[PDB]
């Protein structure tokens, strides 16, 4: 199909995009722009970096640049995905907190430099809490540049008790690239740091007790892992491994003065009418890149119960599709039939304006 | 967000008798494919009974008719409930129930006048004990 609908994923590391009735986006590239010191996108504005000033259009999960931002939604529609969005209806993602007006110059883009036959914005710890299979719990989505715990009460986010980090895999990666460096591995260039990330991904996990985890490390190899590097040479890393993601429960590591995951959880929750605290509880959702560490749900388990209520059920709902969660989500609505009649069309936003996005979404 | 499958003129006919009080419980589920909302349970329903009308390998809604005292009042409390048992169900099949709740209480409130007193969710159907439902209604 020539207007098959879109889904467009816009996180502040990575744009996950694709179309609607896809398992996964067929597109996942960096949310960078590079302009001359007449503009890159993604992977080929890293490369010129070298004649190029380099900027993250999203920050912490909101579009703060709209001529750059511009530019990775082109980027997305004529080199990605190579279609015409004039013929294709478009599901846009949100971040937790999400100024109105900057939800409503979203629409205006999509619809006046675009010319879009329809869109609809969905916020992503919403589509994550969906797809899991509720409508109300609390969501812990920790990506690229930031890390949220969003209440959600019936599909409603309750924006009082949104907690925002701002530390989430771009730190930690930045860390790992430190703590390797300082032990002999030296990781220095955009290349070196993307090995580090790679080592990261499939090395890193969650200690269920951090001084127990550094203990084991300190007596035995037990918790050793190696790793071949591109040039052939084998690497072993042992307390890096659940030192790195500890970061998320004591960002005090990286010098934050924010309260680890499980305690802006608790915070959030605490900030909730205490009638709904116990649905908060029971559905901890995660969604997210940075929650992809084997162990975090165990350990978010334990945390929680440490500081909740002795009569409240801990869950932790971690599913395995969590770093995706979010596009699969906007995947199955747009898919739909019955969907036809919840976009925003252009003859709507003609007559209406872009406030119609707070109604028709919403 | 919000996605409002048709009902069946069955689950309708079944929710416009629990709205009437002439039936105490009916279990709905979503036809995945054909994108409709259809009648799948209305066996008389007390309380003691509700825990094993809940299946354990797909999600559903169900209506039930909750009837206890509070502070001296005798109430036949309607009550909501979205169970969904895990990963037994698709991504798509938990997608689903989860956008169309919202668009199918709307509905049944519009045109049936039921008067919901609670949404509950639910992992399983052991979890809809007497004081569960208690706690639910009347969280204190
Ligand atoms: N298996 C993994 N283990 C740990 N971290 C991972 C894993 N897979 C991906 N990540 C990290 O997750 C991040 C990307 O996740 P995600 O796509 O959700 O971010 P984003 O949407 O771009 O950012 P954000 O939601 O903060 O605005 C990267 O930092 C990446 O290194
Ligand atoms: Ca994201």
């Amino acid at each position: 199909d020539e207007t098959t609908a879109l889904v467009c994923d816009n996180g502040s590391g990575l744009v996950k995009a694709g179309f609607a009735g896809d398992d996964a986006p067929r597109a996942v590239f960096p949310s960078i722009v590079g302009r001359p010191r007449d503009s890159y996108v993604g992977d080929e504005a890293q490369s010129k970096r070298g004649i190029l000033t380099l900027k993250y259009p999203i920050e912490h999960g909101i579009i703060t640049n709209w001529d750059d931002m511009e530019k990775i939604w082109h980027h997305t529609f004529y080199n990605e995905l190579r279609v015409a969005p004039e013929e294709h209806p478009t599901l846009l993602t949100e971040a937790p907190l999400n100024p109105k007006a900057n939800r409503e110059k979203m629409t205006q883009i999509m619809f006046e430099t675009f010319n879009v036959p329809a869109m609809y914005v969905a916020i992503q710890a919403v589509l994550s809490l969906y797809a899991s299979g509720r409508t109300t719990g609390i969501v812990l989505d920790s990506g690229d540049g930031v890390t949220h715990n969003v209440p959600i009460y019936e599909g409603y986010a309750l924006p009082h008790a949104i907690m925002r980090l701002d530390l989430a895999g771009r730190d930690l990666t930045d860390y790992l690239m430190k703590i390797l460096t300082e032990r002999g591995y030296s990781f220095v260039t955009t290349a070196e740091r993307e090995i580090v990330r790679d080592i990261k991904e499939k090395l890193c996990y969650v200690a269920l007790d951090f001084e127990n985890e550094m203990a084991t490390a300190a007596s035995s190899s037990s918790l050793e892992k190696s790793y071949e590097l591109p040039d052939g040479q084998v690497i072993t890393i042992g307390n890096e491994r659940f030192r790195c993601p500890e970061t998320l429960f004591q960002p005090s590591f990286i010098g934050m003065e924010s309260a680890g995951i499980h305690e802006t959880t608790y915070n959030s929750i605490m900030k909730c009418d205490i009638d709904i605290r116990k649905d908060l509880y029971a559905n901890n959702v995660m969604s997210g890149g940075t929650t992809m560490y084997p162990g975090i749900a165990d350990r978010m388990q334990k945390e929680i119960t440490a500081l909740a209520p002795s009569t409240m059920k801990i869950k932790i709902i971690a599913p395995p599709e969590r770093k995706y969660s979010v596009w699969i989500g906007g995947s199955i609505l747009a898919s739909l039939s019955t969907f036809q009649q919840m976009w925003i069309t252009k003859q709507e936003y003609d007559e209406a304006g872009p406030s119609i996005v707070h109604r028709k979404c919403f | 967000q919000g996605v409002a499958f048709p009902i069946s003129r069955d689950a309708f006919q079944a929710l416009e008798k629990l709205s009437k009080k002439q039936l105490n419980y009916v279990q709905l589920e979503i036809d995945i494919k054909n994108e409709t909302i259809i009648l799948a349970n209305t066996e008389n329903t007390e309380l003691r009974d509700l825990p094993k009308r809940i299946p354990k390998d797909s999600a559903r809604y169900h209506f039930f008719l909750y009837k206890h005292s509070h502070e001296g009042d005798y109430l036949e409390s309607v009550v909501f409930i979205y169970s969904m048992p895990g990963y037994t169900c698709s991504i798509r099949e938990r997608m689903l129930y989860s956008s169309c709740k919202s668009p199918l209480l709307e509905i049944v409130e519009r045109q049936l006048q039921m008067d919901v007193i609670r949404k509950i969710e639910i992992d399983n159907g052991d979890e809809l004990t007497a004081d569960f439902l208690y706690d639910e209604v009347h969280p204190k």
